[PDB]
């Protein structure tokens, strides 16, 4: 009795969205029409943390939609599981996103703001206990990266205890999907400091680069980037459903992975990840899964930690298993390559250890990491913004809807500060 | 037995600080050797440069000097980047080495002692046993003298 | 009267260099005699 | 478990290789596509030497192929052999070779290093103990003398203690492959002495005329001439995998035959050979393969011996023979051709026995030997490249690289010394 809320926001929300719940309902044994036809008592023990029961053993999870246009809400109910969510969940606007964060934020932020609270405040009202939210949405866009935003806000003055965790998409360093990114992500970012608790960090080529090295999938569509992403949001939450040897939730998370209250910013990565032709060279011991969590190139995220040093680590292991094999890892892996670890800090590596594995897998992994190589992508937008803000490029279109020219150095000034912070504790 | 203990200490003082001299004689040179300069291994150019400066020879003798200028610039540019990276390299192997070469000095005097500490220790070994039974031997016949004596007093 | 372990004594950047890249192949000729 | 780790490079060292692993394939019992289909419960004990197993009873040998040009390794693939190998090992480039060893060495020899690099930690940290490194490659071409010479010092760099046992292929004389050869010999040998603690030297044409007189072939194939090769290559290690009287292996071989450290170039030479009619009518026995082993003509490199001197002799017998009868052939060889022999050091001949010999023949022996007969091999390569260096043009084409020309002085000069040295320890 731990519950969870679901935020969904914008094109990129929905989509991956869309796609968690297609792993949890396989993993918890719910049939699309929303009933149980499971086959072990274990799923039903918890399944309180993300749904609701309607009278007539159906099952209702606790999802709200956020968008500011219908467009992608109307393509997610087509899909076989659109059917499972609450009807009147879906809270979308009649207006364009524009793709503009002030726009966003402003003007058809405030008109569904007013609506969209009230919907977290039916599920957030109708349940024995509330540990924290949950939050998915990208940070290049206008809509889940304004409105996105905007909601953070106000769930932290209403509910301060909670835990916010938020996931998070960043633009790409070579190939990126929207001109106007760096206005768009460092005002994001300035929100994202102050009010949440946990962030990660997603980069789409990263995403790229594990399909083709190592899935070797020939054509990689949004259908299976969407699939990495959501087995590592099951796995996160996994602590909560099933029994385990050693638990760890959300909150032993941010306390032993976060050493002072700005330095938040995660990265992850899942093993294993097998080659459709290399399971059969493939034995899976122990040791197998922590080789490819610490592999540079398993990393979801395209900043180098080796670039870097890291803070702190965790790595969270999925079935049953010896706890003397697990334990040795993190000493060795610590011991072995301790050039990228901070000295006043030993013990840097956290480990837990949950019982129940995804289907099909026997065991399975996964990582959460905290380093000082975020100061490479902080960087990267930072010197695209000054370039676009030292003339005065597109700047007219944030101006007009009535967002001050003071807000951008508010934000560029609090970017600045998170970098130099970085740069301190290195030391 | 006293007399021993010098020709013990002269041996181990002669031996000691012959070696920390010469423990001293290889990190004097290797410390402060030339620094200031990148040797010829360090000087080869990457890949990419050399098509461009390939491409600025034919412009050149093409007679198109006007393109010829832009990929002088650039070409010198990618130098500066190029250049001050091999620099921090060489830099950075050069500050391990001698840092390398310095531990194995302190571990081979570690060791050092070793041979020293038990061979002093077989030395007051063998000086206790003797002057033990000497004052055993000759207490023994002190203590027999007396009780001698003890018949009368 | 006893041997003493003697104690012995234990022996424990800049960017600004003169190197440069090599000589490249040029195509300015070299023989003013017969060019000029 | 002693694991030795085998790298090929090149053109010559792929076919080397390829024809190497069908003969311990075949000595282990195993299947070209990787099963077990082997006679005998010995062949099991300690296969993990060059063996991973992936689960599924397949065995995968410790290999990874390296060249520069893709056709070579297709090649490979093609052949009968092609599925033995993991894929991931197989890396490649997409340039010429060029047939030059400072275009290999600095500017594709860079790239491909580190992703040489990490598929060797991949190999070398996979196992419970490492002995050593196995690399074969020419010294005349490109990638090999190039490429090889490369990673050979950055494997001194990353493990020091371990032996880096090289097979290498030194130009002929008389007719030679390449024109560009003096160059490439020259400045291979100068990376060579200082990074490995061990080196193996043969020539083709003394496999052309092993098999024209003693094998009694009218046409040799490299097929054949490689299978000679591979032999000395198996014999070394076939005191690992082996029980025997009395085991050695690298590590005595390099502590007894090289008495100083830059004195370690080996000449090697294998018995029995016999016609493939006149077999029936040999009788075999151990006094009869010193006769062989010892004789000039048996060596694989064209170096007479009678024109220097030894100085350390080590022989391998392999088989089910006389302690006594061994030792006996060593003291008479010994004695009675006391003309080369170094008289400041008493006993020059190392032995060794082992219990298994290899398919078909009931008994063998190998020879390995360092010698100051080696001053013919150099004084070839450095007249020859003396004689080009005279005209300094045929450098522009390693100019053009980034090679100055006084690496070539660097290099002879090196080279000249080792000479002297070889010189004035022969009396
Ligand atoms: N992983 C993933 N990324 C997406 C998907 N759809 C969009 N994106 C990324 O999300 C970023 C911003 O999306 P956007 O259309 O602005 O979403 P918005 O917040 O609703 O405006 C773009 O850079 C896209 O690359 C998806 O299905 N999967
Ligand atoms: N003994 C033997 N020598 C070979 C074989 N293949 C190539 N070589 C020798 O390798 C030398 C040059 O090899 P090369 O093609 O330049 O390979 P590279 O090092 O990758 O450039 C020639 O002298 C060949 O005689 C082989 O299968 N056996």
């Amino acid at each position: 009795v731990r519950e969870i809320v679901h935020i969904q926001a914008g094109q990129c929300g929905n989509q991956i969205g869309a796609k968690f719940w297609e792993v949890i309902s396989d993993e918890h044994g719910i049939d699309p029409t929303g009933s149980y036809h499971g086959d072990s008592d274990l799923q039903l023990e918890r399944i309180n943390v993300y749904y609701n029961e309607a009278t007539g053993g159906k099952y209702v999870p606790r999802a709200i939609l956020v968008d500011l246009e219908p467009g992608t809400m109307d393509s997610v109910r087509a899909g076989q599981f659109g059917q499972l969510f609450r009807p009147d969940n879906f809270v979308f606007g009649q207006s364009g996103a524009g793709n503009n964060w002030a726009k966003g934020y402003y003007t058809e932020g405030q008109e569904l703001c007013e609506s969209i609270l009230d919907v977290i405040r039916k599920e957030a009202e109708s349940c024995d206990c509330l540990q924290g939210f949950q939050l998915v949405h990208s940070l290049g866009g206008g809509t889940g990266a304004g409105l996105g935003t905007l909601l953070l806000n106000k769930l932290r003055e209403e509910y301060p205890d909670r835990i916010l965790s938020t996931y998070s998409i960043v633009p790409s360093p070579k190939v990126s999907d929207t001109v106007v990114e760096p206005y768009n992500c460092t005002l994001s970012v300035h929100q994202l400091v102050e009010s949440a608790d946990e962030v990660f960090c997603i980069d789409n080529e990263a995403l790229y680069d594990i399909c083709f090295r190592t899935l070797k999938l020939t054509t990689p569509t949004y259908g299976d980037l969407n699939h990495l992403v959501s087995m590592v949001m099951s796995g996160t939450t996994c602590a909560l459903r099933f029994p385990g040897q050693l638990n760890s939730d959300l909150r032993k998370l941010a306390v032993n992975l976060v050493p002072f209250p700005r330095l938040h910013f995660f990265i992850v990565g899942f093993a294993p990840l097998t080659s459709r032709g290399s399971q059969q060279y493939r034995a899976l011991t122990v040791p197998e899964l922590t080789s490819q969590l610490f592999d540079n190139k398993n990393m979801m995220a395209a900043c180098d930690p080796r670039r870097g040093v890291y803070l702190t680590a965790s790595a969270h292991f999925r079935g049953r298993m010896s706890s003397k094999e697990v334990d040795e890892q993190m000493l060795n892996i610590q011991a072995r390559n301790t050039s990228y670890f901070v000295e006043w800090i030993p013990s840097n590596v956290k480990s837990a250890i949950c019982d129940i594995p995804p289907r099909g897998l026997k065991m399975a992994a996964t990582f959460i990491g905290n380093t000082t190589a975020f100061r490479e992508l902080f960087t990267r937008v930072d010197s695209q913004f000054q370039k676009m803000y030292a003339r005065r490029a597109f700047i007219h279109w944030y101006v007009n809807e009535g967002l001050e020219t003071v807000e951008f150095d508010e934000a560029r000034s609090n970017m600045t500060d998170l970098i130099q912070e970085y740069e301190m504790y290195e030391t | 037995w006293n007399q021993k203990v010098t020709d013990f200490n002269r041996t181990q003082s002669s031996s000691a600080r012959r070696l920390e001299r010469t423990q001293l004689t290889r990190l004097q040179d290797n410390d402060s050797r030339p620094i200031d300069e990148l040797p010829s291994s360090y000087l080869k150019p990457s890949p990419a440069l050399l098509d461009l400066r390939e491409r600025e020879r034919h412009l050149v003798l093409t007679k198109r000097y006007d393109e010829a200028t832009a990929l002088h610039k650039e070409g010198n540019k990618m130098e500066k980047i190029e250049e001050l990276e091999k620099k921090r390299i060489f830099l950075q192997t050069q500050k391990r080495q001698r840092q390398q070469l310095l531990a194995a000095q302190d571990r081979d005097v570690a060791g050092f002692k070793e041979r020293w500490m038990r061979s002093a220790d077989k030395l007051n070994q063998t000086m206790d046993a003797e002057v033990a039974q000497q004052q055993k031997i000759v207490d023994n016949i002190r203590k027999k003298l007396e009780d001698a004596k003890k018949e009368a007093l | 009267l006893r041997p003493r372990v003697e104690v012995p004594m234990s022996t424990s950047n800049p960017n600004t260099v003169r190197g440069t890249f090599p000589k490249p192949n040029r195509p300015a000729a070299q023989n003013p005699t017969a060019e000029y």
